[PDB]
RNA sequence: AAUAGAAAAAAGUAGGUAAGGGAAGUCGGCAAAAUAGAUCCGUAACUUCGGGAAAAGGAUUGGCUCUGAGGACAUUAAUGU
RNA sequence: GGAAAAACCGUAAAUCCUAUCUUUUAAAGGAAGGAGAAGUCGUAACAAGGUUUCCGUAGGUGAACCUGCGGAAGGAUCAU
RNA sequence: AUUUCAAAGAAUCAUUCUUUUUAAAAUCCGAUUUUGUUACUUUGAGUAAAUUAGAGUGUUCAAAGCAAACAGUUAAAGCAUUGUGUUUGAAUACUAUAGCAUGGAAUAACAAAAUUGAACAAGCUAAAAUUUUUUGUUCUUAUUUUGGCUUAGUUACGAUU
RNA sequence: AACCUGGUUGAUCUUGCCAGUAGUCAUAUGCUUGUCUCAAAGAUUAAGCCAUGCAAGUGAAAGUAUAUAUAUAUAUAUGUAGAAACUGCGAACGGCUCAUUAAAACAGUUAUAGUCUACUUGACAUUUAUAAGGAUAACUACGGAAAAGCUGUAGCUAAUACUUGCAUUAUCCUUUUGGAUAAGUAUUUGUUAGAAGGAAUUAUAACAAAGAAGUAACACGUAAAGUGUGUAUCAAUCGAGUUUCUGACCUAUCAGCUUUUGAUGUUAGGGUAUUGGCCUAACAUGGCUAUGACGGGUAACGGGGAAUUAGAGUUCGAUUCCGGAGAGGGAGCCUGAGAAAUAGCUACCACAUCUAAGGAAGGCAGCAGGCGCGUAAAUUACCCAAUUCUAAAGAAGAGAGG
């Protein structure tokens, strides 16, 4: 089933020869997903079963792209205050974020991400909660105010 | 190269050193030691700029060579040694004992203390570590390591500590009825009773503190020093007893003498 | 070396200033092969000593299922997860598959339980079939290039099946 | 094959090859030489936008010993030929 | 145990060749714009300026321009 | 555009400021206390000094400085148990808009939102808890109770102009 | 002090600019200058080039003295000084410039459950000895080379330099006690068991393997039993690296950029002090872009801040503090806790000094001072008293600094 990349995939720290799989509690008031926990998958950067852990900031964003292996790009839209005119303007910033196999994420879904140790050159958050939500037009042109 | 910085400009030094603009260019930089740089004083400042037993750094050196200063029951020898948040300075020639305390404006005054109370100090524990063989040890803001601490004492509880043996006499719980002293926040140098505790996940924790004039202010948990239990402060507070007059009243008081 | 002087996230060519700092390091890579034990001391930043094994042969190998270890000469390198070059060249690296001389384990089992702690977990037949022919498939776990010795574990069950299939449709 | 042998010089003719220079020779670079196969890169003025273009200009290429990639069948995913 | 010496990857200075870009800067001749005088030739514009003006456009001319075609009134008429 | 309007009391000069109660559900012993997100806004927290605004202070004055003041032709006075000068000052504020905590009624957004979606009462069912326990160092089994699921009923059942 | 006048015309009212006015911690310059306090000053031009001199050392109980000098008591005992030298610690801070550099560096704001950390602080350690092994400097002798902070031999001799290496405590049972048994700190592997933090593959506890390194063969004389020096682990501390979030000047006559030469990701490694395309291999085919990417410009180090402001603002910030960057241009390295160090080193290029020509030595944007450049800028001063730093720490040094 799961593995076929050219090294054995193991879920390290599971243990096999004594006991009585493995997953962790994540905290910060979040809930470990049932689909993560009783899922069968193997990972290393998943926040529910890797060695990685969440610490730092917690932000909400909108998913734009789903098309890498287990990795997503989120846009944070926000309003910038311009002191000259006492007024605002839209500006935005992309955060590349690791996913998990647990969620099933579609372009325009809202996601709650957390900060964690660096997992790739620009992958520096990982997804904690998938807030499902249909969208019209294209997400790249869309504006959510969170 | 790009090593550690050993110099300290006099202007760049903490405001609560209370040094002037025109007095040379470099301050004493505190040596590394049992209290943080920003949260102490170097012994030179205490001797010369506060007590006034020296007019020069040189006179401080002359005083220091003589083993007539003792901090924490032991002789000290470096000029730049830190005074520490709570400690006992003993000047043996004139038989004087000082305990170091904050005023109500935010700086350290050396406060005249009796011989009997001089033999103990108050130590906040910052951490508690479990070391080999299942033996706990507590770690103090006084830079000092405490072996074989009670399991009944936890991280924000303070502890009364002898200076002869270095062992614990008793402890003061951080319970919401205990006297607390503010150590470094905006409202540094006050005493209150602990009104209320607010615990915030992943982030700073704030405690609401009430003054004896019933004024309330909040402060960050990091800098809060338990100082007694509801009967009394466990060490003798300085003149204004940790109570801060408001500016208008303070100026009105100053004039009305 | 480390951490800069490669392209911007946008795809841009970011400018360079700040001449390479010593604390970057990027120390020269070490192969390590199968031969007679020979190790070099390396002085790392802050006086952290590390051990560069350049040749090895004798490791600490653990039978995970019984939690016990014996020291054994390692017969050959047979498969590597990553590039085929390392296995071809007979060079060790962390996650590599070697074969160990099984006589210590065989001897231990016979002494302890009898027949060729948490007793009687009953081997596996595929593993047992390998065991008779006296040289057994194992995965190195420690990092030779860091630790100066190569330490590993006997492969088991599902992991064993995976490595056997990949190692030897079949050419 | 409208001849043969022997000798071996000038000259002729069909050829080679030349230090150092590199068109100074000559009406004239004529002659001769340099180049060239392939793969991988890189490719301007200008243009009727189709081209110019193999532009220009580079790099590589043996022998051996290996590694990876690419199919067809037939057994009840795996297993085989 | 070990100095000299070498070979291989890897850092990689530097030198030269192209290629593009950048910057001033030369150049016969061409063709503009301004500045200067009392120079020549006209009479184009302002009045119905002595062919109403002006636009867009195209051709012509010594130059100012003239003419065609279609517009405008900032026209000389707000009107049988 | 639209979804919670108001009513009563005391202070004060004739207005002003302040308190009480008035739907519904959950929760706690017929009474007691919780209830969208975000912007926004309020307080706060945590903020280097110099600079700067700024309080104190007759540098000869000021620019300044961060000090000083007081009594005494040499002692009184205080307080220490025959000794020791005494009062002291170096405040306060600011330190992006972003980040952190925090009260909030309005104003804005947004979420939730019928070719249909509920809320509860009834019954069956598979998961957990509770009680029991077969047998010469340890393998079972059995009733009961609680959350999830399949199936008729019952409600001011459900949609702003 | 929330301010306006002169100029289109024959005269007029507008629009509109130009001219005036004031300031400018903003430079230059012209004339004049009696006082006193206060005090910026080779940044704009050349991160151009540099003569000479100076700018980092260090021993007051406490590693090493048969160079040598010396005071007491009886060749001897103690001592006291001590040139010289090994060793130790510092010299990786300071100070200077602002060329580079426009999501870079920087400011606030996180994180370090991803790490390193000398001096200093407090806890506090485990598998022959009435005292161990050399070999080396200064030093002695012979020397060489025009010259250099050049150094050759041979004979010596010490060390807290270098190098060996000596027990004894704890666990379970009768029951104060009498017996039996255990006994490696980091680190690393495999196996499991599980006081705290928001969350643990965490502290920790056990089992089976490996395993550094140590735990005084050192020096004083302290309290009417002490100190220095070295030392494993932990914590503290002075800090450092990465690292989250958010914030910038001008330009579209720069619109598609980036991916063979890692661009974006996945896996596995290697490497790091540690995370990571940080680097190798294999595999994906992405990532960024008019909400301005990718380029170009900047006479652009950033910020604290400065000038001008009624209120908005606009310009300025080489320059006292903080942070960054760099030491002629690039590059590479050693040592050590800390360096890709520049009064450490190696090379190249660009410059350039001494040389008897064989070779040698070099880097002022330290302070002075010179040349050049220029619109544009001071003494080859005196002093370590204060301010501080460094040292084997009073007492010595410091063109840091005054």
């Amino acid at each position: 089933d799961v593995q076929h990349e050219r090294a054995y995939q193991k879920q390290e720290g599971a243990s096999f020869f004594n006991s009585k799989r493995y997953w962790k509690k994540v905290g910060l008031g979040f809930a470990t997903p049932k689909e993560a926990k009783e899922g069968v998958y193997v990972d290393k950067k998943c926040p529910f079963t890797g060695n990685v852990s969440i610490r730092g900031r917690i932000l909400k964003g909108m998913v734009i792209s789903n098309k890498m292996k287990r990795t997503i790009i989120i846009r944070r839209n926000y309003l910038h205050y311009v002191k000259k005119y006492n007024r605002f303007e839209k500006r935005h910033k992309n955060i590349p974020c690791h996913c998990s196999p647990c969620f099933d994420v579609k372009e325009g879904d809202i996601v709650t991400v957390g900060q964690c140790r660096p997992l790739s050159k620009t992958v520096r958050f990982n997804v904690l909660h998938v807030e499902k939500h249909q969208i019209f037009g294209s997400a790249r042109k869309q504006f959510v105010l969170f | 190269g790009k090593g550690i910085k050993k110099h300290l400009k006099r202007v760049n030094a903490p405001s609560h050193w209370m040094l002037n603009k025109m007095g040379g260019q470099y301050a004493p930089k505190t040596s590394s030691g049992p209290h943080k740089l920003l949260e102490s004083i170097p012994l030179v400042i205490l001797l010369r700029n506060r007590l006034k037993y020296a007019l020069t750094f040189d006179e401080v050196k002359m005083i220091l060579i003589q083993k007539i200063v003792k901090v924490d029951n032991k002789v000290r020898t470096d000029c730049t040694f830190p005074v520490g948040l709570m400690d006992v300075i003993h000047i043996t020639k004139s038989n004087e004992y000082f305990r170091l305390l904050y005023d109500i404006k935010g700086r350290f005054v050396p406060h005249r203390i009796t011989n009997e109370e001089s033999k103990y100090k108050l130590c906040k524990v910052k951490k508690i570590l479990l070391r080999k063989g299942r033996l706990s040890i507590a770690v103090t803001h006084d830079g000092r390591s405490i072996p074989y601490i009670h399991p009944d004492v936890k991280v924000n509880d303070t502890v009364r500590l002898d200076l002869e043996t270095g062992k614990v006499l008793e402890h003061l719980k951080f319970q919401v009825g205990s006297l607390v002293m503010v150590t470094a926040g905006h409202s540094v140098g006050r005493v209150g009773v602990i009104s209320s505790i607010d615990k915030n996940m992943g982030t700073y924790d704030i405690i609401h503190v009430k003054d004896s004039r019933n004024k309330v202010f909040a402060t960050r948990l990091s800098n809060v020093f338990v100082i007694g239990d509801n009967t009394k402060p466990y060490i003798s507070l300085p003149r204004e007893k940790g109570i801060k007059l408001d500016i208008i009243e303070e100026r009105r008081n100053r004039l009305k003498a | 070396r480390d951490g800069r002087h490669k392209l911007r996230l946008t795809g841009g060519k970011k400018k360079i200033h700040k001449k390479k700092r010593k604390y970057e390091l990027g120390r020269p890579p070490s192969n390590t092969k199968l031969g007679s034990r020979q190790v070099h001391v390396v002085r790392g930043r802050g006086r952290n000593y590390k051990y560069r094994a350049i040749k090895l042969d004798s490791g600490s190998f653990s039978w995970p299922t019984f939690g016990i270890s014996k020291n054994t000469r390692i017969i050959d390198v047979v498969y590597n997860a990553s590039n085929n070059e390392l296995v071809r060249t007979k060079t060790l690296v962390k996650n590599c598959i070697v074969v160990i001389d099984s006589h210590p384990f065989t001897t231990w089992y016979e002494n302890t339980f009898g027949t060729t702690i948490g007793k009687s977990k009953n081997i596996d037949p595929l593993l047992l079939e390998q065991f008779k022919q006296g040289r057994v498939l194992a995965c190195i776990s420690s990092r030779p290039g860091q630790c100066g010795k190569a330490d590993g574990y006997i492969i088991e069950g599902d992991e064993l099946l995976f490595y056997k299939r990949k190692m030897d449709k079949r050419n």
